RNA sequence: UAGCUAGUAGGUGGGGUAACGGCUCACCUAGGCGACGAUCCCUAGCUGGUCUGAGAGGAUGACCAGCCACACUGGAACUGA
RNA sequence: CCCGCAGAAGAAGCACCGGCUAACUCCGUGCCAGCAGCCGCGGUAAUACGGAGGGUGCAAGCGUUAAUCGGAAUUACUGGGCGUAAAGCGCACGCAGGCGGUUUGUUAAGUCAGAUGUGAAAUCCCCGGGCUCAACCUGGGAACUGCAUCUGAUACUGGCAA
């Protein structure tokens, strides 16, 4: 059944970039526009969107550089069969540093940049690289 | 204050005296996974008003019998 | 400036009619010691005949890296056939600590410093294709950047 | 504990002049150097990659006259002090007391150099120091005693100073006999030909 | 009875005394309660050879511990400053 | 693999065995060589390979390969065992320490001498 | 090795100890432990640490130091803080 | 520890050299004698056996053996697999277990942040100091990845209510 719809949302992404997608939509929640909204902020995707009234969609637009990909490989951390939880010393930087890993904190959803300068660590929920 | 646990009764059956399991959630040291684990602890309670199925609440004390070193404060959640 | 250097030469065979017929095979990397980096297979009847048509295909289907100050940037898997290939760039980790066959297309690469392990299986022919196939689809801040907006 | 035989045999395996007997005359002259470090020298090795990493390590401790276990003590030394294991490597080859008797010119090869610290001629900052191996600090001076200067051995070494470079990080001064070390040698101000990346190779795996 | 004593640990024919407090009755080199300062009888002449936290010090003679001959010929050593 | 199925019931690599129970794992053992024989090899080598079975001091009586050209063993000839197969011998998984209790060094031998058992000749 | 346990699990009262306590005894209740592995069997002193490892781990616990146990073998108490 | 005396005078072995693996030829032997960690050498011109010359590696040591970890991603948590190489139960139902769509409120158990107590000393690590240096000894710190308690945060997971 569905048990993860994080993994779903970036198996969404990762299906929709390797198809060349323009956009891809999907059941939405608020965890998912979280996310979103950090993909968005830092420049994974280009834009995002949620309708409908008592059944959401997110939608997001996806951005494509040259003929390649923006978004290079998108993994989900923090499974449910295993959750990852790291404190702000432990925070892990992807691709040295080029690439975000999504963790969410008490503060938020934010990035491992974000979180490693608000000083506290968290739930880290995806790497995207 | 008081350290206390809260745990729920597993077994009623003895004479001014009750039975608690307590359920610690605790991180496997190599895998990683959050498993759930209990503890029994024999628990002592003076006219032995909690039943089977109960949840309470329970703190240290003094020796009381062969194990038996814990003792109730609360009875919560009795509900059948 | 071409920095050429072979990493195996085998004997194969053929098994026609009459016994058999045996060829060998090289197998080379040349690079210029700023990124450009080529590999080149090439078989013949005899040795040299080999490695100069191996040389001859490794001058051209030569790849661009986009190189750190001396060394790659972020670390890097790359897989071919059975071949999967870790590498880590080691800032300034002294002396390029790969295995065989991936100590040279690293060293003709230009990279001076990076550590490596090859995993799975280690047969040259592979373990090259899956250092370029690494090197290749590792890009660098600026390209990053590039991507996506800043 | 230290080599004891031919020279210029151990010159003449690694193709290049290893300063092993630098003494009175030029340029070799009497070595045929590259053409048989044995009897089948004559013949080219095709060398190895295990080959050329060994035979490097081989060319730097044969220059500075340092056995294996003394050598790996300085490369686990220079692995865990802060920077570049390569040139941290070479820095502790030449703060070695019998490596700095022989830039100052004291000794005409850095086994003289070595018998000299041996024999107890050297004193560092006032102090006579016996060992060949004394990691020589910055600031330091190091110096003959009133025994064993104006000896014939130093006086030549110091005529034959003047043939070679005279190194960037020393106060040579002959005239006193007393020399100071001051800085620690770049790795751009030390022979240009070792290749310190295939000796942490070689002892990187 | 807990002594203020000395606890040899240099190496051979080069001693390092560190001045504990520790139950009297176990070994010299053994368990002790606080370390509270050393003694080297040696060390060159260059600046401590001794330092000793009379603080601690103090506060133990306070609870009831006794001092050995060495450890009361040091603090008659090193007296306030000198 | 599952995270789960390890949780119930671990990873478990075996204790792979010694190929020399010269019990205690001890470097050497002394024995008595019970006999003396020649056996002949597998099936791409042929010689006559010359080789005791010894009766240990811990118990165990094993077979065991001696070295060099000739030996002067016979029977009861106390040896030291030590250790090492002979991959063309069915079944010898020993070796026998010439120059040791009473098993002389090899007779007119220059290189490899230390472990032939052989001092090193006066000249 | 899937059942183990009758002072066994708990209660009341008496005794006992420096001190709580089935620690012990009388009586009453019929419990207690167990697949989160009891019981049985083989092995083993434990730890700070040591060796290896990039690390996570794996092996080990000689010297040095903390704790326990033993003092020919089996048992017992006496003196004494 | 310092000074003086006499004279290079008292002071170099061990393994290896077919590939892996740095380092090669001659002679003796001829499926023998024997070697060997694996691949395997030896049945007449053996760089693999035995000797010599030569070389290579280590060096007051050097080899062999035993034992551990590594390499071994060959028990894979990091970090593997299962159509045909070993590997999907013959198929289902289902208890305990594991996991669980979506919104709001509360809690704050997991999670995170800070504080306090503890995590003995030595050992490892860092910056210094003393033995002529080094090993060694030593000063200060870091560390001991933990546990407990208190103070907070509430995004995610859990509890509770809708």
């Amino acid at each position: 059944s569905m048990q993860d719809p994080i993994a779903d949302m970036l198996t969404r992404i990762r299906n929709g970039q390797a198809a060349n997608k323009a956009a891809v939509t999907m059941p939405s929640s608020k965890l998912k526009v979280a996310i979103a909204n950090v993909l968005k902020e830092e420049g994974f995707i280009e834009d995002f969107k949620v309708e409908g009234d008592t059944k959401p969609e997110l939608e997001l637009t996806l951005k494509y550089f040259q003929g390649k990909a923006v978004v290079e490989s998108i993994q989900r951390v923090s499974r449910p069969g295993l959750r990852i939880y790291k404190r702000k010393d432990e925070l892990p930087k992807v691709m040295a540093g080029l690439g975000i890993a999504v963790v969410s904190t008490s503060k938020g959803v934010m990035t491992d940049r974000a979180a490693r300068q608000a000083g506290l660590g968290g739930e880290i929920i995806c790497y995207v690289a | 204050k008081i350290r206390t646990l809260q745990g729920r009764v597993v077994s009623d059956k003895m004479e001014k005296s009750i039975v608690v399991a307590i359920e610690r959630f605790v991180k496997h040291p190599i895998y990683g996974k959050f498993i759930k684990r209990t503890t029994k602890l024999h628990v002592h309670d003076e006219n032995n008003e909690c039943g089977i199925g109960d949840v309470v609440e329970i703190r240290e004390c003094r020796p009381l019998s062969k194990t038996k070193s814990w003792t109730l404060v609360r009875v919560v959640e009795k509900a059948v | 400036e071409l920095q050429e250097k072979l990493i195996a030469v085998n004997r194969v065979s053929k098994t026609v009619k009459g016994g058999r017929i045996f060829s060998f095979t090289a197998l080379t990397v040349v690079g210029d010691g700023n990124g450009r980096v080529g590999f080149g297979y090439g078989k013949a009847r005899e040795v040299p005949a080999a490695i100069q048509k191996a040389m001859e295909k490794a001058r051209r289907n030569m790849i661009n890296v986009a190189l750190n100050n001396g060394t790659l940037q972020h670390p890097v898997k790359g897989v071919h056939t059975g071949s999967r290939v870790f590498m880590q760039p080691a800032s300034e980790g002294t002396g390029i600590i790969a295995g065989g066959a991936m100590r040279a297309v690293l060293e003709v690469a230009g990279v001076h410093n990076v550590l490596a392990k090859a995993y799975g299986s280690t047969n040259p022919i592979n373990v090259v294709r899956a250092t370029i196939d690494g090197l290749e689809n590792m890009n660098s801040p600026e390209m990053v950047a590039a991507k996506r907006g800043k | 504990a230290r080599y004891l035989g031919p020279k210029l045999k151990l010159s003449r395996r690694e193709g290049t002049d290893l300063f092993l007997k630098s003494g009175v005359r030029a340029i070799d002259t009497k070595c045929k150097i590259e053409q048989a470090p044995g009897q089948h020298g004559a013949r080219k090795p095709r060398l190895s990659d295990y080959g050329v990493q060994l035979r490097e390590k081989q060319k730097v401790r044969r220059i500075y006259g340092v056995l294996e276990r003394q050598f790996r003590n300085y490369y686990k030394e220079a692995a865990r002090l802060k920077g570049n294991t390569g040139e941290n490597l070479l820095a502790l080859l030449e703060g070695r007391l019998d490596n700095v008797v022989y830039r100052m010119g004291f000794g005409a090869t850095r086994a003289e150099a070595r018998q000299l610290v041996s024999h107890k001629a050297i004193m560092v900052n006032g102090r006579v120091v016996n060992i060949a191996s004394y990691q020589v600090s910055p600031n330091d001076v190091v110096s003959i005693r009133e025994k064993a200067k104006k000896q014939s051995r130093v006086k030549a070494a110091l005529e034959l100073a003047e043939q070679r470079e005279k190194p960037t990080w020393l106060e040579v001064d002959a005239g006193k006999m007393e020399g100071t070390f001051k800085r620690k040698p770049e790795r751009s101000d030390l022979s240009a030909d070792i290749n310190e990346h295939l000796i942490v190779e070689l002892y990187s795996k | 009875m807990v002594t203020i004593r000395l606890a040899r640990h240099g190496a051979k024919k080069r001693p390092f005394y560190q001045v504990v407090v520790a139950d009297s009755r176990n070994a010299r080199n053994g368990r002790f309660i606080e370390r509270v300062g050393f003694f080297n009888p040696i060390a060159s002449e260059k600046e401590e050879g001794t330092r000793l936290d009379l603080d601690r010090i103090a506060h133990w003679v306070g609870q009831g511990a006794t001092i050995s001959d060495r450890v009361a010929a040091l603090i008659k050593e090193v007296n306030k400053a000198a | 693999a599952t995270v789960n199925q390890l949780v119930r019931k671990p990873r478990a690599r075996k204790v792979a065995k010694s190929n020399v129970p010269a019990l205690e794992a001890c470097p050497q053992k002394r024995g008595v060589c019970t006999r003396v024989y020649t056996t002949t090899p597998k099936k791409p080598n042929s010689a006559l390979r010359k080789v005791c079975r010894v009766r240990l001091t811990n118990g165990f009586e094993v077979t065991s390969y001696i070295g060099g050209e000739g030996h002067n063993l016979q029977e009861h000839s106390v040896i030291l065992i030590r250790g090492g197969r002979v991959k063309d011998l069915p079944g010898v998984r020993y070796h026998t320490v010439r120059g040791a209790l009473d098993c002389s060094g090899v007779k007119d031998r220059k290189q490899a001498r230390s472990k032939y058992g052989v001092k090193r000749p006066k000249a």
